[PDB]
């Protein structure tokens, strides 16, 4: 049950400091190394830094100046803090634990998205999504929300709170006018629907927003 | 620093056949007998799992299907037979010297007979009607390969100024790929023309499929 | 027995070791020969000189072959420890090849021992003679254990040719010998001073003078090694010339990769030059 | 030079060397004030008190281990003096043969006998611990002086042969010198010390029932001054053995069998 | 051979509460700083499970509740706070010494309140019936403590020759127990008599619980 | 997915030999070691050996004489052959993989029982076992069936097939006249029995059993 939590700002503004607590499960920080690597598509993987378990850190050497790893053992959260952010470390972060006697990492934890911009935080406005017409109608019928109007990554879109986790294709978001443009859609047998309630759950961990919308036909 | 090389960039292989991803270092990874060469595996949007430790041990709580070789500078990972899981990025990490470097990626590709996209068309809906703008969104769902573009028909009329793509990349169970695209729209311009059409080419019919709606 | 001779063949140093023996051993068997006369009053003197001078060049023989012997469990090293002890004794023998030369200038400038037909004196040219003739062919400027045997012996036939020169110098005032004896010693100990210092240095367990700089740069090195906490009882120490012996203890992380600190470790301090090493790795309790 | 004096009162073994060095130091100038071998000896146990001085010094980046070697270096010295002191008694005995003023008829050497009696009844003796080889010493030193003593009143005896006595003196002191000159060069060579060579094997046998461990290979022990023991080794164990418990075991094991100082290094197999 | 002596054999502790366990070694087992102890877990019909090892160190994947101190001969394993999951068995093991050794196990039982068991009586069927023998089943269903008993009467005869009886452990979920009693008999043993009664004296309730058939 | 399997003969007749192979699975033998242990009811737990990497094997003090532990690492199986078996050979024998770097196991397999007796072995005799009268029914109905007549230990009593799982009470065998019996209960809801058929397949591993017995009332 080795667990690897990670809470970090979602937007910080460039050059100002970024800030990302990494608590742990499952294992002591008294006997366990934990390093912290990023993860952007222009760089691909990238190597930060490791704090051992007395609290000896090393770090790379190009982010020597303007990176800071902390740990405490009692409540088992390492502490990462980089400063003069720029447009650069726009990166998924993430904190993992060292394989024992080993160089790898075997463990690692869901990476927080890390975007470096000057905008704002824009709340998501969802609107469902349903067939023009009520024919032609199959076995199979093809249904959705789609999410427009956020910023920044991520948001996380799930239909009737995980009990239809079947079919489910969100696909990747897209850069438009400094904003972003989500798609969802899910597939669901057509005597399921309109029959039985459909529901997306939009969340956005930045804007705190849990917008939970109902698919109605025409 | 010591640059790690993957070749190919991507590869592309069948269900239950060997798939090779190679490491290339510019300096010497090994030291006493013992290469710090180390696998790892990233899939859709979960933090890379570690497969291969030191280029020669599996982890454990993976399958015995992958397989590393290698010492020196030249590094094999092997995957034998590859299952539809296994459609992932590849990194290749070494630990012999600090700072700890990764290799470019690679892509892992699950060839499979082509399949027919289920072309869908949705409307822009009424409240969003009554945020001013207007949105239509085409949905491909379920095909083989990724080679597929979208027309779209607005009375006979072709445009691409507003035509707005997202791709998925491949699923772990059938191996297939989606495909959404958007089409935005203001109020006037929605309300001026009436009939919206999503086309779609697609290898294994040259007839292309059309799903269209007359508001 | 017969083997030693196939071993006086190996090496070009304990060939010519060989032919300085045979040499001497003649000299003194024709200087004996001399004195079974009535002159043998200054004959028996240097007579125990070059017997000494035998002595010293036979420890050096010694040492030239047992140098090259295998190992066994007694001698864990190996026999090359036998050049530095040849180079250390060699360097004795001068010292109190000194004190004798001086005792010898004492008493030939308070008692007149003249009671000879100078038979010596065209003796001592054949001594400088030999002394010319070694210092001609020794002239030089795990495995490995060859670099003091040369200087011991070249430092030896250097005193002798002083030696040589004294009774010349004597020869040359009563046509004072005192004041060359006092000379030629004060020269010689000199000269030895630096090989009875480096024999010192190697033989009390001290940290290599072409090592000792470069140990700094080595600890702070494997300091900065990933998961290393401390460094800890580091001992560095000559065996015979080449050859640096190191040992070292590190105290590293409660999972520190111990298969490459080891690794990267033992590549620092070979880049240093430290051939046999030794790193115990001690993982520390949190 | 204050400091010294500090030290030399400090160190019982130090305490001795340091009047006894006084007694003669006064008997050369009672000789030199009648004269109006000996120098020799003076050196010889200045070098064992300069030898008990330099060897409780502390250690710095050039000498790792101390100066604990130079007690050693010192019964090697020692040793050699007592060699050519031997040789040259040798030479002057048969000067003495081939070639009488007896001013106090040298009865000055009785008491010079009494001197080396009070020697031998008061030298009689049978990291850190650093003192065994200097009381050996200078106890086959002042037996030697002892012979040498006796050598001149045989003289004086048979006058009423003094060359056969000096033959006598000298091959019975070297054959003393003999163990102490064997047992410096064994230490001086890195030897395996006589003392830990026979536990050895067993040693080696109880390491290598260790859980894990495959193979046992470069061990080397040798001797640092007298007691203490440095021991290198390493070991190839398992791929995934406790190297914790090998480490403590062997640690063990080794301490047991008289190693103070012990290196092992711990290799990980590749299967 | 170390000896591991664990005190107490059997501990009963509450949910919530602290639990200690002590294992005690005739001889030491600390070598150069760490001690070489480590603790298990065994439930019911499952193998060992580890939880320490070197008697200080958690294994990755158990919760956090337990905790090892100690060194040289002695050691304790504290439970902060006690599930009712934690109902086993646990065991000290030294790797100090070979032969590796185990300590002679100390139980854990959960103390609850007290709960009246389901007293069922099953009448003995058709198919051994056929087969020649009797056997009928007393079943006690969730009650606590462990101590009860049964009474078999049959038309009010007391008999305990063909008593048979068997204890559960505690469950894991709800920390109960369960008894089954079963009494055989032969075919005319069971064919002249009418009535079988089992009767459940437990300390909840001074009437016992009265379940029969007459058959 | 580390996994360890035995699998070894159920029954040893006295002073005959042992053996076991144990298939190992999510880790490979060249580069952990596997040890072996016995659970004896009154010895408690024993370690009877380890087999390392290379072959190197340790034994019991105890067993040295009797006992062999080979490896192949090709098939990734380990065989524990014993020979000499008495009474007090009757255990629990479990094959654990060697926790890397410490002298503690820590995944194990699940043990094969180990009987060592003259006695031959017998199929179970599993009679459904029904309440007399259909009267004072409650929400809740106990059921069961009874094992009778078997040798040697285990048996395997599972109701549906796994289906249901909840208020099973699967109680301890005992020995009677060199023979075994053991007694299954179950509570299940009174509108389901006996509207739904519920049947308990009982394994017999050594007299490969696999009898399936319906529930009747009366
Ligand atoms: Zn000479
Ligand atoms: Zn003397």
């Amino acid at each position: 049950e080795v667990q690897l939590q990670e809470s970090g700002p979602g937007l910080v503004a460039p050059s100002q400091s970024l800030s990302i607590t990494c608590t742990v499960s499952g294992f002591s920080l008294t006997n366990y190394a934990v390093h912290w690597v990023r993860q952007s598509p222009g760089k691909g993987l990238e190597w930060l830094g490791v704090i051992w378990s007395n609290g000896r850190t090393d770090y790379n050497a190009a982010f020597i100046s303007r990176l800071s790893i902390s740990k405490d053992n009692s409540k088992s959260q390492v502490f990462f803090k980089m400063n003069s952010l720029q447009a650069d470390d726009t990166a998924i972060y993430y904190c993992a634990r060292k394989l024992a006697y080993e160089g790898a990492m075997d463990y690692w934890g869901q990476g927080t998205s890390v975007t470096v911009s000057s905008a704002k935080t824009t709340p998501p406005s969802v609107y469902p999504l349903a067939p023009g017409s009520a024919a032609q109608t199959n076995s199979m019928v093809t249904l959705g929300c789609l999410v427009k109007g956020y910023f920044p990554e991520p948001v996380t879109v799930t239909w009737n709170s995980g009990s239809l986790s079947s079919g489910v294709h969100t696909f990747p978001a897209v850069l438009q006018s400094d904003l972003y443009t989500l798609s969802s859609s899910v597939t669901v047998p057509s005597s399921t629907w309109p029959s039985e309630t459909v529901t997306c759950n939009v969340a956005h961990p930045a804007s705190s927003t849990k917008v939970d919308k109902k698919i109605v036909p025409r | 620093d010591i640059v790690l090389t993957q070749s190919p960039a991507s590869l592309a292989v069948s269900l239950r056949r060997r798939a090779t991803i190679s490491c290339r270092a510019s300096e010497s990874v090994d030291g006493y007998g013992h290469s710090f060469m180390h696998w790892y595996q990233q899939k859709s949007g979960q933090p890379p799992k570690l497969l291969i430790y030191r280029a020669s041990n599996l982890e454990s709580g993976v399958p015995a299907r992958f397989s590393g070789s290698g010492s020196r500078t030249d590094f094999t990972l092997t995957i034998d037979p590859v299952e539809a899981d296994d459609a992932a990025t590849y990194y290749c990490q070494q630990s012999n010297e600090d700072p700890y470097t990764f290799g470019s990626g690679t892509k892992l590709e699950i060839k499979r007979a082509d399949a027919a996209p289920t072309v869908s068309i949705f409307p822009p809906s009424s409240e969003q009607l009554t945020s001013g703008g207007a949105s239509v969104v085409c949905f491909l769902n379920n095909f083989y390969p990724k080679d597929i573009n979208v027309k779209w028909k607005i009375d006979g009329s072709e445009r691409q100024n507003g035509v707005l793509n997202s791709w998925t990349d491949q699923d772990s169970k059938d191996s297939t790929y989606s495909m959404s695209s958007t089409l935005t729209l203001t109020k006037d311009e929605y309300e001026r023309h009436n009939s919206y059409t999503c086309e779609a080419t697609h290898k294994t019919s040259t007839s292309p499929i059309v799903k269209s709606f007359n508001r | 027995i017969s083997g030693w001779f196939r071993s006086i063949l190996s090496d070009k140093t304990s060939r010519n070791l060989f032919f300085f023996l045979c040499l001497n051993l003649s000299f003194a068997f024709v200087e004996l020969l001399y004195g079974i006369w009535s002159n043998c009053l200054g004959l028996i003197s240097d007579s125990f000189h070059m017997f000494f001078d035998s002595t010293a060049i036979l420890a050096g023989l010694a040492a030239s072959v047992i140098s090259k012997w295998r190992d066994n469990d007694a001698f864990s090293y190996g026999y090359v420890r036998a050049e530095v002890l040849a180079g250390f004794v060699n360097g004795l023998f001068l010292i109190f090849t000194a004190f004798f030369i001086f005792s010898e200038g004492v008493e030939r400038a308070l008692a007149p021992p003249d009671v000879h037909h100078e038979r010596l004196l065209l003796v001592s040219i054949l001594g400088f003679v030999v002394n010319l003739i070694g210092i001609f062919v020794f002239k030089h400027g795990t495995t490995g254990p060859s670099r003091q045997i040369l200087q011991g012996v070249f430092l030896h036939i250097l005193a002798d040719t002083l030696g040589s020169i004294g009774v010349i110098a004597s020869a040359i005032m009563m046509q004072a010998d005192p004041i060359c004896s006092i000379l030629i010693a004060i020269l010689i100990v000199v000269s030895v001073i630096p090989l009875l210092r480096e024999s010192v240095g190697i033989l009390m367990q001290r940290t290599p003078p072409l090592l000792e700089n470069s140990l700094p740069q080595c600890y702070q090195r494997v300091q900065q090694l990933q998961g290393v906490y401390s460094l800890q009882e580091q001992h560095f120490w000559t065996l015979c010339s080449d050859v640096y012996v190191g040992t070292l203890k590190l105290i590293v992380a409660p999972d520190a990769d111990a298969r490459w600190i080891l690794s990267q470790t033992h590549n620092i301090f070979t880049q240093a030059g430290v051939r046999q090493l030794y790193v115990q790795i001690d993982f520390a309790a949190m």
